[PDB]
């Protein structure tokens, strides 16, 4: 219908005064030029009910017009060796031995491992096609020898596969071997599995140089034009410990490598070691180690899975870093993207006098109108307001491209992730191809749920807009900063304000941020959280590529749940699923945490007896004690909706917490979250189990401060209704009012 | 200065009131909007081959999982075959039943006795 | 009421031949004689519907008159430290330090570490008494001397406890000090607690000898009489190293006892480390180390939690085999019991000729008939028929004196378990007066639900006696094993046997019964699946004490779920959740596993297509395609219910496997379990989902073997129907008569 | 033996044509039965402040977990003010909707259609 | 034998040169140890009169560059002597409290970093047998070791 025919992203989320963003442009194909402004975005939603769409263009150095191209987008995880000298093609014969789990066995053409051109067929592969194990020879010239297994593969089971290469026989051979044990594969020791071969071909050309890189799960695309070897074949499933011998190898020495033992060391080309390099800080790089002295280490490209289960792997221990000789294979799914390696269109340095707020560069095209959003810092160590705003940018890369119609209304920008997969990427709440779900993801890639504009629920960059331009149509003056940058910089960045204000949806932390929010709380610090599902996953950024994300989910509020060995994270050896089986609830730090979703709409919030309460007569000040509180809003028509926390004192909400209001008429279909389930039962729903309630809460901590908890995310949603003249945008300016002034916060 | 542990209570049991408060308003308007919930019940307490009313079941998890559920044991002995009624020692009752469906139908009725006696 | 007022257990659950049990058994006073003989149990359930109730008395040796009388049982959780030679009761200044957790601080009075006796108040104690630390000594005279804390304790909050003697300026001291952090507490570094006190009083008395031994969470109730010390005020909660020094300390020296120094190494008489013996695998033990160097070695009495976090815990490692510094705390709950340590009455040498089978031993008082059930096992290394059934144990010490009147239809037996709840401990699946799931069950006390005699649930045993009946009424000769000795023996115990019967729910399974089973059906063997729900929770038999059972829980079909840092047992180091959650789900070995679970009546079988295949027509033999296969029987009223396993390929049923049916007209009340729900919408129900089914399974092994699984917990009630003329008989007469045969099994 | 992964079949999904054709006759006869929840779910389709029904809830929750669900969008544009029912690139329909409450009750009346023209 | 923290800071907004040092001195890695009264810190600035341009030269740790890059080879002039550990460019211009987190070990600013190479990545249960330096800020400049350094030397 509406074509989208210009895209975009920035290098970096958030960007102080003095340094440079660079903002990567394509279009679908090369012709004409586009226009690109900087505006400072207010508000987001475009909803007839609200306030409408609202920006201000900035004059800066930015402006002008610039040459629209079309840029090619490499899509797929594998592992790339740099072999210019072609020492990984030998002049006579040479053997491959590697470890093989395929999720998806019968899915086209899949290459394991390969020193392949595909453009004229030179080279060596080894690769699955017709649901077979294939081992290619090729001279460059068309004519090609193949060898061919007898059985084809099945899905999800760790095969040892031996390609041979001899032509003092001019013979091809291949020796295919099932490795299965009690727990690394789909099925046990109970089948009668005959899933073994030995064959042999004729060899009748010579293998040439294929003048590329050598790929592990992939096919070489054409001949290495600036060092790059693009990768077209991709392989969707682990490969552990691949090698490459000068010599052609026997049936016994192929039973020898199918146990483990590796045959003649000195005669090793190449031996790739995936565990090689697990500390106690996990495995946080993306070198490949040769482990056998020759130089040719790899490099992991799009982010395969680091520290996974191998083909060895008995249940004893399930934590990598302390069982490294088990945790050798690579996941390698066909659909990753962490980095679309554009080429720069332009950049912008950030100028002296530009004030931190939320910003775009609005880039022009022919008919189509888009948006680049970045966020603009105060100056480093310096603080130009009381009040600072986190925008929640680890749930932003969450739900990033998160696919529903690859997975209910659908704008022009969900049918373009859906017909451009490639150019584009997943999300976490999303999953592959295989069956398990996205874990790594990434902020350089066009994130096209982003852009500000277009009943339910909405997207989370217009939904941190509501506050901001709640805080615009005042006259309170803020900061801001990203999730990101608390994560670098700690509590020091905290300590600098008096009030802090959270994202309507901050729902993926880091440990390091849940240490600078109890740092900043526990020494007079304020703040206000405006929002639900507040600390629940736990996210590791990536220590070599700041702008990678991961989490590995588990049972609770998930889409996906990760596989069993797999739980502890690559970037730091811990475990890191949720917070609250970490003893880090969201109650312990926020004074509430997540006790109820759904989707339908929203409810009012009915006061309880402590609204009554002279401590906290300064909140409801101008507030008749018979009304509702949120009764319509912009999202779902109520405050309190769509994931609601609640009030705990087991899981640690400190005992001098006040609880103000409490939310009711929830339909249902708002389910009981299943952490607070012991035995499923009927009357797990809302309006039937106790539960199924938000809280509005507020404790007081020392030397001056506190904390206010809305425990809803529809809060924010409804703080334009009515020409902001209602209980939530009252109750919210009397809190604030109170939290900027000099005096501390009351106890 | 949080100091002492009595100063300070479990303040969400006043929203377990007003919710206790509500929930019982609703199931007395169910039960005294549609009366043959008690005659289906009589008929086949167990569900066994004909699966409840929505409005039923509807009744059945308010009552199953209040913390006054925990009174009402159905009570028998080996030399017996006869069912009678505890209320929490337990204090066992008068009538006499010959099967547990009727004992679980008398059940059922003392409780919406319960749920009526309260309000 | 009818007053049961005679008990009785084993000390082993299956003996062999030649070698002798042992029979402990208590009446509620001292007077008469109870008569005693041996039966053989064949049916226990009398539904008046059914077969009824079924033995035969052997004459033996065991039978005869001997006399009656009661036992006491120390029942609670506490270290002891035997010291004959009062060397813990110092002459001059002594000093006691140690951390608390209190979990139920406001519950009576309560000892941590006492060296006290309490008929004559002589000695020392630091008690919790009126909610406030009270630390006491006294001379026997009566006339004793405290000091009391001035502030009291919070819940499940780390403090740091130390009284102190000194006579050189006759006074008393007592010093406590808070010490949270960011994850052991209940609540966190957020709240401004002020919980630390150092007060003092006047010493009148001087601290005597109370010739008892040291207790830690416990007082001593009189002299110790007989080498043995009776604990009476039970404390409820962690205690991380406890230790005594020789010497007054001061209020700086608290202070860095406080931080985890040990300050004056030369100056301690006794320092009990509770994390010294963990090795990788676990600390299976119950010797408590003295690591002062002094010998006074302590004993873990009634098996309280070790593995527990201790006081330094910070969430980096959750698995105490790798950070054995951070886990020095035993929990110590009021209401554990591992043993009831009596005094023998009689025991009982098992005859060359006396078949395996199912027996007992009813105890004859004046107007009260109680069992004792145990087994027989075949001579060791033979067999003397092709049928083994094995009797699942492990899960009848998992629901050992399960308790619901303390958490329906409920017998005589089960008021006794809520009059006398000191003398039948807990299940696991109750709960502790902590809040705590119980971990730790025992064989060596009376259980009480384990009798045969006495709709909506029937209990384990007579569950199994509905499998023996139905093979003694046919013609079908078996020998008897149980889980425990599987465990102890390996697939060379099922090696002997021609086809392997399992129990009617074998729910608790250690991981080499597992290993078994693997073992035995990979190689020609053949076994039958006649229930559900059956390899869900790994589970390990302690090494010391082979007659205690452990399993800690996670997210499942579940009554409790695992504190967040001590997911890993004690007696080995391993991980053990549940079997899924480990890639060895039951799917893997027996071609179903678990789906759905609920409560009120049970469904019928309606035949796929699967079941005209030519191929398995020997199973579906007498039965007309147009039936329903087991409508109607004595657990529910139909054949599928109660809970329910289900064919899945993905997580591993093998690829030959059949779908002979599936259960239909469940009702809305079964739900889904929690292992299978991403998000929870509305319409997790039985009859609103595909997940809630039975599936009745067959696939064959290698070496002419098989496996049948039937997939319901109610299959072995609708076997004694319609006076043995169903659908369900039939089958599993066809099944039997086939897998006993001396061809192979067909395919 | 087991030696080609082509000759074995999730034989599970003869259990699946089962379970839907038993479920596909049980919801055309609560449609059939209770012919006012069609104009319950006109009414509000979203249940705003009137929660909906049982039976209205029960076609509710067999719609929404077919694998046949992921059909029926409602699309739109930044530039139209109106709502189309995508169909699966997808193809749109023609009648236009001016609030995407009429677009919910379209796209309801045309699943059950889609359910009654599978019997 | 002394190690120090050099923090060189090139600023064209205030077309300024700055420069950091910092003793990081503890009990065991230096020459002498913590008993000495060691002022050796200074923070010092000039003007930056012209800009830095293409030098048409590979980038060198340990050493300065001859001539142009002629077939590739660039010949190293000037060589230092003693260790060298984890250097590091950023693309903007630092503080002294982010020179002075970078003298504790902590990575500041780690998006805007443009190498870092990592001396100690690669470093297996059989040493590090290899001559290939890792860029450990995820950009691709790999290093490569010339005429044979001391790996495995104290930090």
């Amino acid at each position: 219908m509406k074509d989208i025919a210009i895209r975009g992203y920035c290098d970096r989320p958030s960007v102080a005064t003095g340094e440079t963003i660079r903002f990567y442009v394509s279009a679908n194909e090369t012709r004409g030029t586009f226009d690109a402004e900087l505006v400072r975005l207010i508000h987001g939603d475009s909803n007839p009910a609200g306030p409408g769409y609202k920006e201000e263009a900035i004059k800066s150095d930015l402006e002008g017009q610039y040459p629209a191209r079309f840029q090619r987008t490499q899509f797929g995880s594998y592992v790339e060796v740099a072999d210019p000298d072609a020492g990984l093609q030998p002049d006579g014969a040479f053997s491959v031995h590697l470890f093989l789990w395929s999720t998806t066995p019968s899915r086209g053409r899949q290459g394991i491992a390969s020193r392949w051109n595909d453009e004229r067929q030179s080279g060596w592969n080894l690769a699955i096609e017709d649901g077979r194990v294939v081992f290619t020879i090729g001279d460059g010239s068309g004519a090609t020898s193949s060898v061919v297994s007898d059985r084809p593969l099945f899905q999800q089971i760790w095969y040892s596969i031996t390609g041979v290469y001899d032509p003092e026989k001019k013979q091809l051979r291949l020796y295919q071997k099932s490795v299965v044990n009690r727990t690394n594969s789909r099925f046990g020791l109970v089948v009668p599995l005959d899933s073994d071969c030995a064959v042999s071909a004729d060899a009748t050309v010579k293998a040439a140089d294929s003048e590329t890189s050598l790929l592990i799960a992939g096919l070489g695309e054409a001949a290495a034009q600036d060092g790059r070897t693009w990768c077209i074949a991709h392989y969707n499933g682990k490969v552990d410990a691949p090698k490459i011998y000068g010599c052609a190898l026997g049936q016994d020495d192929a039973e020898k490598l199918s146990r483990g033992e590796i045959v003649r060391p000195i005669s090793r080309l190449a031996h790739w070691d995936f565990s090689a390099g697990i500390g106690l800080n996990g495995i946080p790089t993306d070198h490949v180690v040769d482990a056998s002295g020759y130089g040719h280490h790899g490099r992991c490209m799009n982010q395969p899975s680091r520290g996974s289960t191998g083909w060895n792997w008995d249940g004893h221990e399930e934590n990598f870093i302390h069982c490294p000789e088990q945790y050798g294979a690579l996941w390698f799914h066909e659909d990753c993207l962490d980095d679309c390696r554009w080429e720069k269109d332009f950049e912008f340095t950030v100028p002296e006098g530009l004030k931190s707020d939320f910003y775009a560069v609005k880039i022009r095209y022919e008919d189509t109108e888009d948006y680049i959003p970045f966020f603009v810092l105060p100056p480093r160590g310096t603080a130009t307001a009381p009040i600072l705003v986190i925008a929640s940018t680890l749930s932003y890369l969450a739900y990033a491209n998160e696919q529903i119609m690859h997975k209910p209304v659908l704008n022009e920008n969900d049918v373009e992730l859906h017909k451009n997969l490639s150019y584009y990427g997943l999300s976490t709440a999303d999953g592959h191809i295989d069956g398990r779900g996205v874990q790594y993801t990434s902020w350089r890639r066009p994130i096209m749920n982003l852009r500000p504009k277009h009943f339910g629920s909405i997207w989370e960059l217009p939904a941190d807009l509501h506050l901001i331009d709640w805080l615009n149509h005042n006259g309170f003056e803020y900061d801001v900063a990203t999730e990101h940058d608390l994560n670098d910089q700690g509590a020091e960045l905290l300590r600098r304000y008096k009030v802090v204000l959270t994202g309507s949806h901050p729902e993926y932390q880091t440990w390091a941020n849940a240490d600078a929010w109890e740092d900043y709380l526990a020494d007079g610090g304020r703040g206000m959280y405006l929002a639900a599902n507040g600390m629940y996953w736990i996210v590791e950024v990536h220590p070599e590529k700041p702008w990678v994300m991961e989490v590995r989910k588990e049972l609770g509020v998930t889409a996906w749940e990760a596989p069993p060995g797999e739980y502890h994270y690559s970037t730091n050896g811990r475990r890191g699923g949720r917070f609250r089986g970490r003893a880090r609830a969201t109650q312990k730090i926020w004074g509430t945490g997540m006790s109820s979703f759904g989707f339908d709409h929203s409810g009012y919030f009915v006061q309880m007896p402590d609204s009554q309460d002279e401590r906290v007569a300064w909140i409801m000040e101008g507030i008749d004690p018979e009304e509702r509180i949120g009764d319509g809003g912009l999202v779902g028509g109520g405050a309190g909706g769509y994931e609601l926390d609640r009030y705990d004192l087991a899981l640690g909400t400190p005992p001098n917490t006040l609880l103000l209001a409490s939310s009711v008429e929830h339909s249902v279909v708002y389910t009981v979250i299943p952490d607070d389930k012991a035995f499923p039962h009927p009357g797990m729903n809302g309006g039937e189990h106790p539960f199924v309630r938000a809280d509005i809460t507020y404790f007081s901590t020392a030397n001056g401060g506190g904390m206010f908890a809305t425990s809803s995310i529809s809060w924010l949603g409804s703080l334009s209704w009515n020409d902001y003249d209602n209980n939530v945008s009252k109750m919210t300016k009397n809190v604030l009012n109170q939290f900027i002034k000099d005096e501390p916060a009351p106890r | 200065c949080v100091r002492d542990p009595s100063n300070y209570r479990d303040r969400s049991a006043d929203w377990y009131a007003f919710y206790d408060e509500r929930r019982r308003k609703e199931i007395i308007d169910i039960i005294d909007e549609h009366p043959e919930i008690v005659e289906e019940h009589a008929a086949n307490p167990f569900g066994y081959r004909k699966h409840p009313s929505p409005y039923l079941q509807r009744v059945h998890n308010y009552f199953r999982m209040q913390p006054t559920f925990g009174r009402y044991y159905i009570y028998s002995e080996r030399e017996w075959d006869a069912y009678r009624i505890a209320t929490i020692l337990p204090e066992l009752g008068d009538e006499r039943f010959k099967t547990e469906e009727e004992a679980m139908h008398a059940v059922f009725l003392r409780r919406i006795e319960d749920v009526r006696a309260e309000l």
